[PDB]
């Protein structure tokens, strides 16, 4: 169960 | 900066790009981005989050 991507905001 | 995929990645933006687990990329700098890389694969550079990946400068 790979992790929680995190939030991006490129 | 040897990248290493530790997990089956699927790109979510357009400015990201797809890694399966195991794949070896290019990290090709990092800026403000403390969550992501900007690395190469398949020709193709882009996002990668930090979380996914095990690196090795």
């Amino acid at each position: 169960v790979p992790p929680p991507v995190p939030p991006r905001r490129r | 900066m040897e990248a290493i995929a530790k997990y089956d990645f699927k790109a979510t933006a357009d400015d990201e790009l797809s890694f399966k687990r195991g794949d070896i990329l290019k990290v090709l700098n990092e800026e403000c981005d403390q969550n992501w890389y900007k690395a190469e694969l398949n020709g193709k550079d882009g996002f990668i989050p930090k979380n996914y990946i095990e690196m090795k400068p």
